[PDB]
């Protein structure tokens, strides 16, 4: 025919619809989520630090609306407060999985609507789930093997090591491996990157190797020069956020350079957006 | 003589001591097994460190705490320690460690300080103090101070020295076993991928501050221990 | 300075080209309209070979809609393709009600999605739903005959109706302006709403040539040669434009937000 | 020549020409076809012209046969000629039996005639049946449409008809001819005998083109070339006006009142009491 | 003539082409009855007028009664050919009583209408490949006595002009001076006008000729005379006639209108006496007839 | 002292021949009819008497003819009066000086026909033994000499064979004209008193636009015999009357 425009054809009308993404960051008071999601999306947002007394955990779901060359994101972005901060652990999890449920819960009420419409919709379902870990150095503490034992199957888990400019490099490795093993113990399966489109999949392998990152973040810009890159600062050095050998910002960096962010909706809307309803729909009707 | 090394389980307490007192108190211990610290229990053994300073005592024992954190829940996280203490305060008839990821004064902080303050005269101590800036480390350190002075908390208190550690109760310290080297000055360091820390740098932290205190105390330590915390105990 | 949202559409462009595609295109038209050279010249110049007869032979005994499933490797991109058409309609002794089987099929393809797609376990499946509908008109040069008309006022509010003046090629200019007047002037009058390209009526509605033969594919007369390849009137360009190139999506996006949808909400009505 | 009996074909000259002249023609087809617009050709664009117009309208409800009447006076001779128009037929939804109306009409003609040529008071009223039928079929190629071939099967045996691929302008030569050798196999298949215009290449249907524009001086123009009726090697007009007006139509009115009215007659009367 | 016109010449006066060819393929048929004396001339004439000895060895005067000598040929000139029947009476006027003359005759020409009606109310109509024998002409004979008409002559003429076409000619002008004929000629048209008797008036209504036809109706009735005595005078030519006072021709205007006579035949009036005949004798038998035909 | 009689059929020219004869007119007023009244017409006695003294000394002759005779279409016994008008001419004569007692008839004759129409053997069968026929074929002028000779022939055998008793003459130039006369029977007429010229001059004769027809010319017909005839034989027709008629009449019923 040679008109193989058909895969452009679709993607000229989205961006007039607009984009809408979620992200949720799950982490205890004091490692540095906020500071670390201002750095990441270079914008300086509204996130007050919290407080130690907080008795119940709360979400922020604070939204937003950036811009780039042509597409309007209309960003969602929710935090929990005051987690992990009591002596509570296995009621820590509750507050964070009734929230992707709940999230799950409109849109799905919504699907099921006679005079339904989808052309434009804001899903509000949570996309991705970083997890933060404390940069301890012997093995994963009691909350977060709990979190994971019971969170993989809802939402694409990704787990970073916060904090992580207080590990050596040369003990980081075993923790790594001190870690993974607990992974491979309890045997949950985290987020594995696709590896299938042959296209871009040896990027995505060569990242399931590194696959527990580590991170920093700082809203300071210090070394110039080369360009007001933002750094971290003490007595004794100077911490590079992107130098490849110091943090992984850049690899934890490759949902957002987006390498697989519509991976993510896709794994959202078939993987995890259908064992809640493979099975957990069965209330009414099919049995 | 009576002290405490309690801490959240990877804050770096072993290598302190052991830097501190240049031990290797546990020749053969494993960290527990992550799928087995679920219901974490605490247990205390026993040390055997003989001290070499300028006064020499007859024996050093610190009381190792592992596993009092990694709890799921604490249902007891404070019996055998102030079980362990009054047996040895009993016979005869302290560092607490503030993790730096956090906002200040995490809760467990101001309960077991308000049970053991009354005890034994304690020594706050801020562990892993290389991830601290100078601004946030004064930030916290106000904050500190006004969390134990709004629900009554007390802690402890030429003389330039003692002036200098009157200023500043909560030391900043960290742990090297190993003795890394950076710019010359190779005592008893840490690798990062940006350098070295060194220990005993007077501006990093206050970790020789701390073992001055500690060293030159030891005879405040006992006579408060065996007058005020004495008469209290009966 | 950015964080990478401008990868949005090149994840989307890289994701939808590996799922590969489908279409399903109807085409009707009373016999000797020049259906079957048409759709054999649009796709590749290869369906409806003297192996596959399809309705060349215009069986007029039954009417029994005949699909055809065929496989297109666009370099790197599948298309499979159906062209829904049905065999014999609106040429034998009588013609009342003679659409029945189309919106039979239509309706029934509906349906038969539906349930693919609202079960409990559902998962993903091929699509047969049709896109659009291509209407052939012969050239009377008066006005539209009621049959057209009748196909017009009830068939309109299910697919995307797209009415062609078949074989454009034997009428002259300006009784063609004064043809297409008067066919938008019974267009108000048995007020219809056809598919109209997002925002001139004039140059309205498309007219097409098709052939097969080479000569630039054209026909040859007597007095020369009759093209495809124009502007004016015998546009086999802007059908093929406005159908493949440009609105195509746009088809799949109306039949579903409001066709498919208007479906959706008559079977759950009540 | 003296004794000069062969002057009777100059009598027999003389007393048709005082006489007059009428003649009677009807063309069928689907409306849309190019029937008008022929006919107007035929007889030089006089007919059917914005003062009267003919089937351009097309009232389909009730198809009711029209029938014009107009003098012509050419070269002395002047003759009534009525052509009979079908508004309706085969273009609505519903083509069931439509002939019917036809049919009417021609026996109509045909029992009147009779009642005028069978009274005591016979007189010279004018005759007023049909003596010639024109069929458009359409030239959709590779077939012939149901709707004509049971048209064909009926009326074949009451008026003559010849059948005719109107707007023949559409349909390249070697379609052109396997269209045609196709018509004659479904002719000599289905048991369908035809008026045989007493060859090869002029084989039986005739196609036609009917124009009114002056350019080129009947002609079309298209955006492409040139349509032109008068030329025998695109279409076959000539042939058709040969055949039909300046040839046959005696051997036509022969034909009807020799082998039509005689099968009419001999129904009828044979049927009566 | 206000009526609606062509613009290139349609192909159109070709009719009266047609009409024309399709008549000569099948030919024609006539039928012409001799009415008159025995004696008078009769075989004679149609020898001398159709340039051909047919047949005939003369009536005895010992017939009983009048007969018809009834005799069809094939005769053909060029392109064109005739079923000719001469229908000669045979013995009238031969005997005495004559008041029971032309019965014999006028019957006949009855009986032939029938046969081309009873082709018509007959349902097997074939009418094209049909040969009539109705009797198209009637030329009747006057003896040249001089006075008036003979009595029989007369009463036949006024008992026989409502069947078929007659043409009265005066037979044996050999006989009469033309400074008496004049005045024969005025006696005898007299008695035809005041008897009633209406001759054949050759037709007016054309304007071709309307005039010949205006002059000849006044010469009723003419002068002949017929032969085959071959004598050439002076060039090729034989139909004369010997006395011993001098000859006598026939193709000449002065004596005997014999022309005048054939200018029924040769060029103007057959075709019209014929369709005359099938026009206003035919329908007036079947007029006279369908009233006791019990048919309306 | 002499009555002759005419007959024939009218309008064969026979009053206009009895002129030529006496070179007379006697008729003055009469009325030729109209065909109209002719149908059915009666036959009458026309008798006629005229002073001639030509050859003999003084002969005031009448002659008679019958007006009307066969010109009727059906003859309604047209012989009765001609007969009864004999019957009396002897029976008044004998009655005894004579009175007219008809010597000679004249049978004029059609030249148009074949021969004697049956009428004429009708009358030659009734007549021909009461007085002196003599059969003359009027209008001469119609006849060419070959049709001539052979209906001369027919009339002699068609007398041969009913048996008619036609008056023979009664047997040196008297002998050659006598037998020259008796050859010529039945002869040849026409009549005609319109003096019109000719060769010679101021004759009498009949104008045709291709001749003129003269009356003495013995060529032309034999008008000039039959004069001569009944000239000579007056006396010898009186005396055939007297001795083989009168006495017969006589001899049967008186
Ligand atoms: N050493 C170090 N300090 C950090 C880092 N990120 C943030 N901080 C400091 O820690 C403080 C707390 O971080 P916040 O930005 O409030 O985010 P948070 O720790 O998750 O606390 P909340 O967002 O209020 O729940 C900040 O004020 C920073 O000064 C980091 O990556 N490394
Ligand atoms: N006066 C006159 N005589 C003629 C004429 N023509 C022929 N005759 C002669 O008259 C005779 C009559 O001949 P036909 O004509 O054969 O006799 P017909 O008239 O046939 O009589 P039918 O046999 O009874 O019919 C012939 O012998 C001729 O010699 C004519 O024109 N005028
Ligand atoms: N940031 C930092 N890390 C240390 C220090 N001392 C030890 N570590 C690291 O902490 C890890 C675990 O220390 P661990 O012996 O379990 O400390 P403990 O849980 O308090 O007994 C070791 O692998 C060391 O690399 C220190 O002073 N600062
Ligand atoms: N009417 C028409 N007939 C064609 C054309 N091209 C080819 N044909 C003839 O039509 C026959 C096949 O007819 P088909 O393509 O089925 O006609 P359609 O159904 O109107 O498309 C072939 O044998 C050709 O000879 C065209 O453009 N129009
Ligand atoms: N191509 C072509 N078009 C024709 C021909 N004859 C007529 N037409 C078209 O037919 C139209 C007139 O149709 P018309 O005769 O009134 O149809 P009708 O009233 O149903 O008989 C005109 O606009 C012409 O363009 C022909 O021979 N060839
Ligand atoms: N050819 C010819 N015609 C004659 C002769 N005599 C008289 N006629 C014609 O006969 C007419 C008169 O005849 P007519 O003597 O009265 O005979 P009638 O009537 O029987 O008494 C005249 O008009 C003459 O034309 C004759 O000798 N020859
Ligand atoms: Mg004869």
């Amino acid at each position: 025919v040679g008109f193989d425009s058909l895969p452009d054809q679709l993607v000229n009308k989205s961006v007039s619809q607009g984009f809408c993404f979620n992200i949720l960051c799950v982490g205890e008071t004091g490692l540095g989520k906020s500071t670390l999601m201002d750095t990441l999306f270079n914008t300086k947002f509204e996130g007050e630090p919290a407080t130690h007394t907080q008795p119940g955990v709360q979400l922020q779901s604070n939204t937003y609306d950036l811009q780039e060359s042509n597409v309007r994101l209309k960003l969602t972005i929710v935090s929990t407060v005051g987690f992990g901060d009591q002596i509570n652990k296995e009621d820590s999890y509750k507050p964070i999985v009734e929230f992707i449920d709940a999230q799950f819960e409109a849109y799905l009420q919504e699907e099921l609507k006679i005079r339904r419409v989808l052309h434009t919709y804001h899903d509000s379902r949570i996309h991705v789930c970083l997890y933060f870990i404390a940069p301890t150095g012997h093995s994963l503490k009691s909350l977060d093997l709990v979190t994971m034992k019971k969170l993989d199957s809802k939402v694409n888990i990704i787990p970073i090591i916060a904090k992580a400019d207080a590990i050596s490099k040369s003990e980081l490795t075993k923790f790594k491996i001190k870690i993974t093993s607990e992974l491979v113990s309890n045997g949950v399966q985290i987020y594995q990157f696709p590896t299938d489109d042959e296209s871009v999949a040896e990027i995505n392998g060569t990242m399931n190797a590194h696959l527990p990152f580590a991170v920093i973040g700082s809203t300071e810009e210090l070394k110039i020069g080369n360009k007001m890159m933002r750094a971290r600062q003490y007595p004794w050095g100077t911490v590079q956020v992107e130098n490849e050998a110091h943090c992984d910002f850049v690899k934890l960096r490759e949902m957002l350079i987006r390498v697989n962010m519509e991976d993510l909706r896709e794994q959202t809307h078939t993987r995890h957006y259908e064992l809640y309803r493979r099975c957990k729909l069965e209330e009414m009707g099919f049995k | 003589f009576t002290l405490m090394v309690v801490g959240e389980s990877g804050l770096g307490k072993s290598t302190l001591i052991n830097s501190l007192f240049l031990t290797d108190l546990y020749p053969e211990r494993v960290i527990p097994g992550a799928a087995e610290k679920i219901e974490r229990t605490v247990q205390i053994e026993a040390s055997t460190v003989e001290i070499e300073e300028r006064g020499v005592k007859l024996r050093l024992t610190v009381v190792d705490t592992p596993g009092y954190g990694d709890a799921i829940n604490c249902r007891d996280c404070f019996k055998t320690i102030i079980s362990y203490i009054d047996e040895q305060f009993e016979r005869y008839l302290c560092f607490y460690f503030i993790s730096p990821f956090g906002h200040g004064l995490k809760p467990l902080d101001v309960a077991f300080m308000k049970a053991i303050h009354n005890k034994v005269n304690i020594v706050p101590v801020i562990a892993k103090a290389d991830t601290l800036t100078l601004k946030e480390r004064e930030r916290l350190k106000k904050r500190i101070l006004d969390e134990i002075e709004e629900h009554n908390i007390k802690i402890y208190h030429f003389k330039e020295q003692t002036r200098l550690l009157k200023a500043s109760i909560p030391f900043s310290v960290v742990g090297s076993n190993q003795l890394i080297e950076a710019k010359g000055k190779k005592v008893r360091g840490r690798l990062y991928p940006w350098g070295v820390v060194e220990v005993e740098n007077p501006e990093h932290n206050d970790f020789l501050k701390l073992r001055t205190m500690l060293i030159t105390h030891m005879q405040d330590l006992q006579e408060v221990t065996q007058d005020l915390h004495y008469e209290n105990f009966r | 300075g950015y964080v990478g949202f401008a990868n949005l559409p090149n994840q989307v462009y890289r994701k939808s080209v590996k799922r590969g595609f489908e279409f399903t295109l109807m085409v009707v038209g009373e016999s000797g309209l020049g259906k079957s050279t048409l759709i054999n010249s649009l796709f590749l110049t290869d369906l409806y070979s003297p192996e596959y007869p399809g309705p060349s032979h215009r069986i007029k005994k039954t009417v029994q809609v005949e699909q055809s499933k065929v496989l297109i490797k666009e370099g790197g991109v599948q298309l499979l393709l159906t062209i829904v058409d049905t065999p014999g309609f609106g040429d034998a002794v009588d013609n009342s009600n003679c659409w029945q089987p189309v919106i039979d099929y239509i309706d029934s393809k509906f349906e038969d999605y539906l349930n693919a797609e609202s079960r409990v376990n559902r998962r993903q499946m091929p699509d047969n739903r049709v896109q659009c509908c291509l209407y052939f008109i012969a050239p009377s040069g008066h006005g539209l005959k009621p049959l057209d008309i009748e196909f017009m006022k009830r068939l309109h509010e299910k697919v995307n109706i797209i009415p062609l003046i078949a074989k454009a090629d034997t009428l002259t200019p300006e009784e063609c302006q004064q043809f297409k007047k008067q066919i938008m002037k019974e267009i108000q009058e048995h007020k219809i709403k056809i598919y109209e390209f997002p925002e001139i009526k004039d140059r309205l509605p498309l007219a097409v040539v098709g052939s097969n033969t080479i000569i630039v594919r054209g026909r040859q007369y007597p007095w020369g040669v009759a093209e495809v390849e124009n502007g004016e009137h015998c546009d086999f360009t802007i059908l093929r434009n406005m159908l493949i190139r440009t609105h195509m999506q746009d088809l799949k996006d109306v039949t579903n937000n409001v066709h498919y949808e208007n479906y959706r909400s008559r079977k759950l009505a009540a």
